[PDB]
DNA sequence: ATCGGATGTATATATCTGACACGTGCCTGGAGACTAGGGAGTAATCCCCTTGGCGGTTAAAACGCGGGGGACAGCGCGTACGTGCGTTTAAGCGGTGCTAGAGCTGTCTACGACCAATTGAGCGGCCTCGGCACCGGGATTCTCGA
DNA sequence: TCGAGAATCCCGGTGCCGAGGCCGCTCAATTGGTCGTAGACAGCTCTAGCACCGCTTAAACGCACGTACGCGCTGTCCCCCGCGTTTTAACCGCCAAGGGGATTACTCCCTAGTCTCCAGGCACGTGTCAGATATATACATCCGAT
């Protein structure tokens, strides 16, 4: 039963990843700012998705957040993922 | 010394090939499970889910950075900029 | 009184009672007609055909006897009116179609 | 408890086209929950047509239109053909 | 000249190896000679040379120096490192860690050899799947061991345990795997940490380009390693040419392993036991047959109408892959059928179409190699056409199934008068002393395969002749590559050289061996600047008598008028050829 | 045949909020539309949910659910007091 | 045996009876609870009050007794979690929004 | 019934009119073009979806609702028609 | 000397006017004799209900608009003042429209 | 200029291992077969709404055009960002161990479906007066040359 | 910088038509009843998630170094905006006439619902082989120097 308190991990994203993600993408050259900018936009993003999964959990009367659970969040939110089960 | 730029069109080739997660794991499970406390207290992930929300994530983020950089090129510079992105998530009308 | 499927009486590949079993128990409408399951399971079976046939060729042609999602990914995004239909799908360990500005090539 | 799956049915399509070629298990989820989702979709467009007219009943003249409104292009005039067919040996034995 | 360079490196060379405890005098400073195998080795006794060769190897480390053992393969190598180490055993009362490691399939070999000899000792082995070895792994991990044993694979697995503790010597088999320092093995015994001493075999040393004396060489001592460009000198050197790469080397084939003698070694049979009965070195020309002529002289425009030069491009011009792309075949059949011209295309098949069936005649049981696995097919095709008693053994053929053909082909009534292989694609070791007749294919880059594709057969215990021919066509790109590896067989020739001076440590042997090889090279430089039933039959005579049986086949096939090598006109084939070719 | 509609409902809405204002028929047209949106999709929720956790009837419970995935922020605190409230005060009368 | 309407019952000037309705004639599910339709018909007259509310207030401002349709945009658009949720509605007789890029402006 | 260049109706002045209440500032000439390109495109969509759910039921007439459930269908949700 | 406005000006009193009012911007016969033109390839010989051209034309028009909306953003991202055939092309890229 | 080193590249090896394929057995969901009836289908009659034709009114589109402000292209510069090498640390992975909690199962029981009867609210007709369009006229303000 | 003229708002008056308030009045509400069953709830098992350790090691990071690009300016050129006058084509009002929907009552058969009765699909198995990686052999590319 530890004490859980997690601060500053969205430092876990490290300017080393996200610039690989730049890649993938196409992306050339990078500017020097974009590495906050994307901390801000995934985080949001996360924020939407993990809140409609919860939801879909305590609904269900879990405490825990199966993958199916997930895959209905996205697929709420307009992104179907597929490989996950349904 | 190569030519500054060509070690990323050597990048580019490469990733652009393969499939691999890019996130590393433990840092991107901290963060989501950070996230999580807001909402509900004490949850439980199955594995797999977290691999999903990984997914989701770089398959978002890279459409995100494909489109930027349309809109950085149509500015006739090659680099990407905050203002960038910005304008890419007001058109789509993402918020 | 011997049985003879469903599915093969059309001749299908897909478990026409299956279907005809998911149209009513999800509540689709209050009655299915009977034409309906069969006129389904043929559509899915065509476009099943459709992406196991493409990601069938790509694989081929990336020398492997065994396909992988990489594969399924190349065989939609690279054929167009999949790409029309599945637009907003995902497919976990897709990947990217290669693709560069031409712009950002140097000169 | 035994879930439930298309994996044999896509599997025995796959042999038909690719005879030589395995598939792997994750590109089989996939297929899956590809196909799932088709489903969904077709069948949720049947029942909003059959409500608007105010049949009651799915019938095949639905299912039909749906498919010539959710699939693009050509795969409207080869699907709706496939099933065509398919509906006429039915019936015709 | 470069001698006295040499000479401070006889200083400051051992200099070095001071540091990791001519050059004969000092490089054998500690000599310690014993005439008889050891004690605890069991099982018989060692030859004269070969207890003189483990006397050698002692002397290496007595003076504490690592080295190579070049002997030719079926000499008792393995023994002898045996010998060596159980003397390291007993007499050195040394004991401790031996690293050894070996090719899989000979690593069974091996466990019988210290089944045999030397039960005395712990002989760790290596296999099946990580569970025996967590068993075995944590039963080293105590620091129980005598000999370990296993091969380059779980070198890189365990590479984590073994490189982890300590050892004393390092026994390398195989060691020309060691040819190319870029190899993962060849640096990762520098991730491995060490054992106190080092010991390499092969079973022949390789290309005259020599990173391979470089990259083996080196590897010997960190000292030589150091002074590779120090190789370099007589490596650019050796690497006009009377006074040249001969006056100069005269000695420096010498100077170069006379200053190596002591540390390296080698033995020939025909030294040693000499009882090789025979056998003959022959070779053929063929013609280009014109369909493979038309456009296929022309893939230079090719060559951007696709592909590759070496492979696609070239060695399918060569009678090798008639219509590998196969659209070729459907302008003659798209049912895949039995006719000529599909076989007659090539100087292999159509050559063998007229050679063979005397052979049918004469019953003498033919080999057949190649590289490229693919030919195997119209091969096949081609033998069943004629109905033949053939087998083949490709690079898919597994262990057991290795052994099967084998035991049926070497069962001594086996109908099957020909065998096919690919030389490299499964050559390991081999013996079929049944076989009375070998016939090479195409390029095989480098002769040492070629060498691995005689020593299949000749191999003492086969009492016949062996006849060879190697198949050319003329007016081709494989005699390009063929002269290039002819090249090679020369100067590899003075390498050869190389380990007879330094082979027998003798001198008037030594000096004949340059007046030899220093002569061959006089003759072949100056040879340097159709199929004839009778001549083929003599060719194949090995008497008269089969001038005899051969011309009674001239009886018939003189009467009888022999499926010819050349396709002449089919003018939609020329120019679909050209669409295809250039496709 | 007659047609059937909310504007008697939201008119009477309206007079509680501004008892002095009329409501042109058109923007009547509009919250009709739109109240018999917001049924379908709080519907549609309720159904897509029961059907996961494979409960075979909609409840009060659901609803509730569907309500605060489809509400963006404070419209969920409010409108889920408000029906809370609704639901307590029917029960207990 | 006098009868109360269950609109009445619960306080709500929503139609509870035609909910209920609906939700069956819908096929929405197999069964209805009780609770659900009160539950569901608080919550539309929640947010009709608020889009009614704002809209009334905007159409005072302009000096209106009478609302119409460009009322109804103003109050949506200019409010944000309507917007948010209204997102991909379109308003016949809307207009926009008085909105002009501050760089267009003469400087 | 044959009708042809009526996209022509389409008006550089009317497009300049949308463009106005977009906030648009100034136009640049080509653009007249390449929105009729557009808006021919969209019609063509929505116009398909209303066809086909017309002729579906069996109907010689497009009422308004048909429409309403095209643009439904296509992500874009109308009010106000019913 | 007659009067004239900066040019630029008239424009900045035209959004002023139309962002305010509601009144739809397409003449109605032209619009309505597109609406049929197209009608016809799919199936002949229709009817409209007027509702229903009124419909399109709504939609319609409420699509160009925000259309020009977005487009403007990019064109002024660009430090141009004035939108491009190459700016709505982006636009309708980003979207995913086409 | 060569040219050297790192990168693909065409055939071939040797093996290693975990993941796919074929399987044997088992169970219930699907097929066969029959019955009831209600949704569906089809004549039959009615009329509301679309379409065509019209003759006017004029607002608005079309066309011209002088001019000017934006596009656009150049560019000197300085600087943040690519690269890379040397040092550090936290991810990856294999292991151990515990147990909260997922998942299934047997009863239960409240409770929702169905139905018949009752009855009042909600919807079509049907007026009306006022909110609001619209016009004209002065008040103000807002741009554009000083 | 004030001054002029066009733009636009304000106010008061006018005239209309639909927002809305009532009135019947059909029928979909609500009451008031059983009854079959979804699902709550103990209740049980086991599994999959958490914790923690110790370990290689491939990253991440810090950093110095240089140059490619973002950018600010400028000047040249011109394409679009602000206002004529011209032409037409929409608009509005009006009509008629007819098809296409809508309604209406009628027949009938396709689906649901049960009831047995299997074999098709699923779960666990133990195997072979496709990818994985390292090796062998050439040549060709590329690129960033000369």
């Amino acid at each position: 039963r530890h004490r859980k308190v997690l601060r500053d991990n969205i430092q876990g994203i490290t300017k080393p990843a996200i610039r690989r993600l730049a890649r993938r993408g196409g992306v050339k050259r990078i500017s020097g700012l974009i590495y906050e900018e994307t901390r801000g936009v995934l985080k949001v993003f996360l924020e939407n998705v993990i809140r409609d999964a919860v939801t879909y959990t305590e609904h269900a009367k879990r405490k825990t957040v199966t993958a199916m659970d997930v895959v209905y969040a996205l697929k709420r939110q307009g992104r179907t993922l597929y490989g996950f089960g349904g | 010394r190569y030519r500054p730029g060509t070690v990323a069109l050597r990048e580019i080739r490469r990733y652009q090939k393969s499939t691999e997660l890019l996130i590393r794991k433990l840092p991107f499970q901290r963060l989501v499970r950070e996230i999580a406390q807001d909402f509900k207290t004490d949850l439980r992930f199955q594995s797999s889910a977290v691999m999903a929300l990984q997914e989701a994530s770089e398959a978002y983020l890279v459409g995100l950075f494909e489109d930027t950089n349309l809109c950085a090129i149509h500015a006739k510079r090659v680099t990407i900029m905050p203002k960038d992105i910005q304008l890419a998530r007001r058109i789509r009308g993402e918020r | 009184a011997k049985a003879k499927t469903r599915s093969s009486r059309a001749g299908l590949q897909f478990p026409v009672g299956r279907v005809h079993r998911l149209l009513r128990k999800g509540n689709y409408a209050e009655r299915v007609g009977a034409g309906a399951p069969v006129y389904l399971a043929a559509v899915l079976e065509y476009l099943t055909a459709e992406i196991l046939e493409l990601a069938g060729n790509a694989a081929r042609d990336n020398k492997k006897t065994r396909i992988i999602p990489r594969h399924l990914q190349l065989a939609v995004r690279n054929d167009e009116e999949l790409n029309k239909l599945l637009g907003r799908v995902t497919i976990a360990q897709g990947g990217v179609l290669p693709n560069i500005q031409s712009v950002l090539l140097p000169k | 408890t035994r879930k439930e799956s298309y994996a044999i049915y896509v599997y025995k399509v796959l042999k038909q086209v690719h005879p030589d070629t395995g598939i792997s298990s994750k590109a089989m989820s996939i297929m899956n929950s590809f196909v799932n989702d088709v489903f969904e979709r077709i069948a949720g467009e049947a029942s909003r047509l059959a409500h608007y007219n105010k049949r009651s009943t799915i019938t095949s003249r639905e299912i039909q239109t749906a498919v010539r409104l959710l699939l693009p292009g050509e795969l409207a005039k080869h699907a709706v053909s496939e099933g065509t067919k398919a509906v006429t040996k039915y019936t015709s034995a | 000249l470069l001698d006295q360079t040499k000479d401070t490196r006889i200083t400051h060379l051992l200099r070095q190896t001071n540091a990791f405890l001519d050059y004969y005098n000092v490089a054998h400073r500690i000599k310690e000679d014993i005439k008889k195998q050891p004690s605890i080795l069991v099982g018989g006794t060692l030859k004269d040379y070969q207890i003189k060769g483990l006397q050698w190897m002692v002397s290496l480390f007595n003076n504490h120096l690592n080295g190579i053992l070049a002997d030719e393969m079926g000499l008792g190598k393995t023994i002898q490192t045996i010998s060596l180490l159980t003397y390291l055993y007993e007499m050195k009362n040394i004991r401790g860690p031996y690293l050894v490691i070996v090719p899989l399939s000979t690593l069974s070999n091996w466990s019988s050899e210290f089944a045999k000899w030397a039960p005395t000792l712990r002989t760790i082995s290596f296999k099946g799947s990580p569970n025996e070895r967590k068993a075995k792994q944590a039963k080293i991990r105590a620091g129980e061991f005598d000999v370990v044993l296993t091969t380059f694979e779980y070198i890189i697995k365990e590479r984590a345990l073994l490189s982890k503790v300590k050892w004393v010597h390092m026994i390398i088999d195989e060691g020309h795997r060691m040819k190319n320092a870029q190899s993962k093995l060849s640096l990762t015994l520098n991730t491995h940490y060490h054992a106190d001493y080092r010991l390499i075999l092969t079973g022949t040393p390789l290309q005259n380009n020599l990173p391979e004396l470089w990259a083996l060489l080196n590897f010997v001592l960190p000292k030589i390693f150091n002074s590779v460009k120090s190789f370099d000198e007589w490596f650019n050197t050796p690497f006009d040419k009377i006074e040249l790469s001969e006056e100069e080397t005269l000695l420096v084939i010498r100077r170069l392993h006379k200053v190596l003698r002591p540390f390296l070694l080698r033995r020939l049979k025909k030294d040693v036991e000499k009882e090789l009965p025979d056998k003959v070195e022959k070779v053929v020309k063929c013609k280009m047959s014109a369909l493979q002529q038309i456009m296929y002289q022309q893939m230079l425009k090719y060559r951007r109408l696709r592909g590759f030069n070496n492979q696609i491009m070239q060695l399918k011009k060569i009678c090798n892959h008639p219509f590998v792309f196969e659209e070729v075949e459907d302008q003659i059949n798209p049912t895949r059928e039995t006719n000529d011209d599909i076989w007659r295309v090539a100087g292999k098949f159509e050559l063998l179409d007229r050679i063979l069936p005397k052979l049918k005649a004469t019953g003498h049981r033919v080999l057949i190699f190649f590289q490229m696995t693919q030919i195997m097919d119209i091969m096949e095709d081609f033998l069943r056409y004629i109905n033949i008693k053939y087998l083949r053994l490709d690079g898919h053929t597994k262990s057991d199934e290795r052994s099967e053909l084998l035991r049926l082909f070497n069962a001594p009534d086996s109908e099957y008068l020909c065998f096919i292989l690919s030389t490299r694609a499964g050559g390991l070791g081999l013996n079929l002393q049944t076989a009375d007749t070998v016939i090479i294919f195409d390029t095989d880059w480098n002769p040492h395969q070629d060498l691995q594709a005689q020593d299949r057969a000749h191999r003492i215990g086969q009492k016949n002749e062996v006849r060879i021919l190697r198949l050319i066509t003329t007016n081709s790109v494989e005699e390009v590559i063929l002269e290039r590896a002819y090249k090679k067989l020369d100067i590899d020739g003075k390498v050869i050289q190389a380990g007879k001076f330094d082979n027998k440590s003798t001198s008037e042997e030594q000096e004949a061996l340059l007046r030899s090889l220093l002569d061959a090279e006089e003759e072949r430089r100056k040879k340097r600047e159709e199929l004839k039933d009778s001549e083929i039959n003599e060719i194949l005579a090995r008497n008269d008598e089969e001038m005899a049986v051969l011309t009674r086949m001239d009886e018939d096939r003189s009467k009888k008028e022999e499926k010819s090598r050349l396709l002449e006109k089919k003018r939609e084939e020329s120019e679909s050829a050209a669409v295809y070719n250039g496709r």
